[PDB]
RNA sequence: CGCGGGGUGGAGCAGCCUGGUAGCUCGUCGGGCUCAUAACCCGAAGGUCGUCGGUUCAAAUCCGGCCCCCGCAACCA
RNA sequence: CUUUAAUGUUUGAUGUUCUAACGUUGACCCGUAAUCCGGGUUGCGGACAGUGUCUGGUGGGUAGUUUGACUGGGGCGGUC
RNA sequence: AAUUCCUUGUCGGGUAAGUUCCGACCUGCACGAAUGGCGUAAUGAUGGCCAGGCUGUCUCCACCCGAGACUCAGUGAAAU
RNA sequence: GCUCGCCGGAAGACCAAGGGUUCCUGUCCAACGUUAAUCGGGGCAGGGUGAGUCGACCCCUAAGGCGAGGCCGAAAGGCGUAGUCGAUGGGAAACAGGUUAAUAUUCCUGUACUUGGUGUUACUGCGAAGGGGGGACGGAGAAGGCUAUGUUGGCCGGGCGACGGUUGUCCCGGUUUAAGCGUGUAGGCUGGUUUUCCAGGCAAAUCCGGAAAAUCAAGGCUGAGGCGUGAUGACGAGGCACUACGGUGCUGAAGCAACAAAUGCCCUGCUUCCAGGAAAAGCCUCUAAGCAUCAGGUAACAUCAAAUCGUACCCCAAACCGACACAGGUGGUCAGGUAGAGAAUACCAAGGCGCUUGAGAGAACUCGGGUGAAGGAACUAGGCAAAAUGGUGCCGUAACUUCGGGAGAAGGCACGCUGAUAUGUAGGUGAGGUCCCUCGCGGAUGGAGCUGAAAUCAGUCGAAGAUACCAGCUGGCUGCAACUGUUUAUUAAAAACACAGCACUGUGCAAACACGAAAGUGGACGUAUACGGUGUGACGCCUGCCCGGUGCCGGAAGGUUAAU
RNA sequence: AGGACCGAACCGACUAAUGUCGAAAAAUUAGCGGAUGACUUGUGGCUGGGGGUGAAAGGCCAAUCAAACCGGGAGAUAGCU
RNA sequence: GCUUGAGUCUCGUAGAGGGGGGUAGAAUUCCAGGUGUAGCGGUGAAAUGCGUAGAGAUCUGGAGGAAUACCGGUGGCGAAGGCGGCCCCCUGGACGAAGACUGACGCUCAGGUGCGAAAGCGUGGGGAGCAAACAGGAUUAGAUACCCUGGUAGUCCACGCC
């Protein structure tokens, strides 16, 4: 079997990346909530 | 020509090819080529609009001269090349001054036949000239719909429209569907009938034959569930409904002739 | 067991619905046409309206029991 | 009052023609090396087409719901 | 009959014995001609039946080789 | 450390991805490891990743994304032109050896290469977001020439050997060498060169293309490997020398031939068929607006620059994905010996491991298996499971059929080893010698050596010669479906779906239909021999009657008929 | 030449045993089907909730699908326990 | 050897012999418009059907497929089946004329080969008229017949088969 998660960081940053978020309006709402909730790990990064 | 293969393999016993020895066995004139990356029956929004379209073999798009604006210049057809995008054989001709172009090859066209376009050409297959010079009763193809459009009518294998009459300005063309159309005499038209007329006998013989062509399997509505198609459902083959399309529109005899501005051009509908 | 319909001269069918009067075709009988039959033409007879009872001025008919026939149903584990 | 002829007048219903509304996913030029698009020439159609508002029709393509109770389990039959 | 309720219908073949199988009879509850009909070489990890072959499936199980099971030392759960 | 046993087209050795110090050394044992543990992918501390040539970054595109203006939409926002991004694609250049506790095509030794700046010398016209060439391309098939690699022989070095033999046809180990440069072959492609002219290449063009002629017959492009050179160099088995006893220092003979031969290379070839097989840049070349005592370009030489980032370790798994040190899953490359058709399989080399609970006992019973007298499906829903058949050459082969098949039908015969034909044949490769030459990597001729099936006869061994692993059960009748294929990922693989074919029907292109408030796209850069929908589902013989109900199509005279 | 045949890797998943608090939230073993094609697979994009995609099973859309997950209406309503 | 068999050459004759590529006129059907108005078509009679949504009658034009009036005759050609509007090209056979040449090369002919009306069959076009089958209307004791209105395949063209 193949458990549903075989990673590839390029596709990870293309879908959940900072710029992948900031480029759209809906993404801008998310970080607004993330900063308000005070979560340190806003997105996926290094 | 048409030939039937020997029944060696199951799926070869029904294969009939349209072999033609005069087809150039090499690669085409590069400067008249550009990629034809497939769409997959998908629009700008990625949704599948037209079904049954996908897969198929990758083919490059050739550039065909439909307009024929090079007037008063003779041309010599070099080789009848094959084109993947159409069902008609194309001919790579070379103009007297030195320009090479592709045009749909007529029926009676051999290697080396002299052809020229323009408003003062001789009555010979392959020659292009406005319809107010063509004799009444003659047969042409690649008819230009609007003046300068390029050509919209009769462009497939063994296709030809017949010029019936000339109502002064408008000329009456009896189209391929047996429909009477009206078009202006200013438009150009190429003499003769499109070649490779054996396309009607070319049977595919096997299932994969449609796959590499680009055709994808068609699932009937009688097999699907009622949630996926207006038909379907029931415990074992129960059509019982008036035949329709996947979107409710009743098929099998429902006219969708709705343009209304082109009714002034149709003399007699397709009967 | 239940629901719907039906039983009309010798036979197959109208008419019942919304009651007082029973028609059509074939068949039958007698005559005629032909040398004889059929066919054809003319005339006529024949119906307890399944059976009983109630209701009604009056019952093929309205209502109910019963007999026979036809169709459906007789299902879910 | 009826049948009615000419004139003036009033609008409706069709036919034909025209060009200026408009369409132009026809050709050409410029903005611009750009097949988007805009502007300008020219041709083809033409007060159509198309859009908006009101309106009759078709309409399970689509949506929100209804689909009784009693019942010696329910259904059917029967009843209210 | 992938369809025949009645039915294991009737007859014949196959078996010592055949509610299934094969070929016919038509009494088709309720087959049927593109919701296609009747056949069809080849193909099928397809449905049913038969014969040969070969065997522990079985008549009837017997012995033996290994991993657990059992005992000792260490670690050490679970449903309830 | 000495034996034993296992994988060995992997359980080996390297990368991408993905993790993130797990790599190496010292030390420690509570917690972690399904047990102990001075052990470890565990804790602590320290150390380790060196690049002009590898890869990314960078130059340039695909799918597709974002998108100035613009069009469109209550707003958000959608699409899209110029552009600009985006590899899994194309584009410049390095190989051998040595060295560490851990890194090395990156450091050192030796020998080379590429892209540019600046300057000098000698010459010459250069110059685009513009044109052309090139880059540049499909599947399959077979052949020829080689290499990686392997075997044998020769040679060199060591041994002559704890139970009989072994100075000989004996045994064991080794016999390694690249990039680049020159030569430019086997082979492949193509007729060269010069003069004139031209509505062609958005303008121009000496370049490309085309149309007339002359002269001569070759010239040119491309190309693995071979031979020199690189290299009187490195390496090299075994000795010689010191032991912290792990290893270091020193030295170092032979280093060739023949044959067999890949799926690797020439080959991004050639032939053939069809379903007809990216784009742009770097590079080369031609010129425009222009600039010309210039600037730049070509060649040679000197010098400088080649930055930033990754580089450790794991990478068919105790580190990735599965909560775990989990019998699962994970793309690419190299891939030897014997037998064998083979990357199957059996046993081994290199190398890596014995799977992190063991020790006794040998009951029932359970699982993984062997054998089994007599019978041989009587078992049972049913031959489910097991058993059995199983290879190669040849003999022989039915009903039926679409004349291809059916068929490897079925059913049989010979299979080991030794000698002989022949101190190893037919065949393959092929040196020395001889001759010629348009002289080189040449062609004829020549045949030693090397190598090696298969057929027959004769003899002999066992119960058994495809002796193991490996490796079809066959046939008769018949239902359904034509056939390969697809499907309920995780109970249904089928008669279901798909299928080419056939028919009906809609659509004249601003096409129908479809996504979409719209614009715009798909359909299609196709156009009735086309596209969409529906139905049936190869093929053969056919495909009957009905327009009442319903839907659909056509025609409108009348009745009815909303808004206005 | 072949949706050709036998048969590895690769892909798939027909039969049986074991497993069922498993080694594993569908695997292992012994046999199987395809294996030049409608083949398989890597990397990277595109299509999305009454929508997507579908050789069509009402299967698949992150171990969840006759309508996914997360948050908000919302302490929904419940003649019921 | 010869020649009276047979065959070949020179000059001409008549012709629907065959194959291929074109063209003309009449008529029928349908479509379009105008003129114009109550029946048209059909039969022994009648009806189904068509028509006042305006047919038929009539004039002009156009699209079409098929057959070739008069010439035409127990006339002609070819082996036979069979073949006729006309034009062009290719091509076959028979006969007459006055001579020459080869010199029996002959006659028939199982098996075999080829050609061979119509109908019928496969693939692709075409489709006016006519017309299997079929339906309806009559006649009839019955009419799945003869009669009448429509009418699919086919009849027409190309390549094969029987």
């Amino acid at each position: 079997m193949k458990r549903t998660f075989q990673p590839s960081v390029l596709k990870r940053n293309r879908s959940h990346g900072f710029r992948a978020r900031m480029a759209t309006k809906n993404g801008r709402q998310v970080l607004a909530r993330r900063r308000a909730k005070g979560r340190a790990r806003l997105t996926v990064s290094k | 020509a048409v030939v039937k293969c020997k029944p060696t393999s199951p799926g070869r016993r029904h294969v009939v090819k349209v072999v033609n020895p005069e087809l150039h066995k090499g690669k085409p004139f590069a400067p008249l080529l550009e990629k034809n990356s497939k769409s997959g029956g998908r629009n700008n929004n990625g949704r599948i609009t037209t079904r049954h379209i996908g897969g198929g073999h990758k083919q490059a798009y050739r550039i065909v001269d439909f307009k024929r604006n090079k007037d008063g210049i003779p041309a010599v057809v070099e080789r009848l090349e094959y084109d993947p995008n159409r069902s008609a054989n194309i001919a790579l001709v070379l103009y007297k001054d030195g320009e090479r172009r592709y045009i749909l090859a007529p029926k009676g066209l051999k290697a080396g036949d002299q052809i020229q376009s323009g408003v003062d050409a001789a009555i010979k297959p392959g020659n292009t000239l406005p319809m107010r010079n063509i004799p009444v009763g003659s047969t042409v193809h690649n008819v230009e719909m609007k003046p300068g459009k390029g050509g919209q009518l009769a462009r497939s294998a063994g296709t030809y429209v017949q010029i019936v009459a000339r109502d002064g300005a408008y000329v009456t063309l009896r189209l391929r569907s047996g429909e009477m159309r009206k078009v202006e005499a200013d438009c150009r038209a190429t003499l003769g009938e499109v070649g490779n007329a054996e396309h009607m006998l070319r049977v595919l013989g096997k299932a994969g034959a449609a796959r590499w062509r680009g055709v994808r399997p068609t699932v009937r509505g009688t097999a699907m569930n009622p949630v996926d198609h207006p038909h379907g459902g029931g415990e074992g083959r129960n059509f019982g409904k008036h035949p329709v399309t996947p979107w409710g529109v009743q098929t099998k005899g429902k006219k969708t002739r709705s343009n209304k501005r082109t009714d002034k051009f149709i003399v007699r509908r397709r009967s």
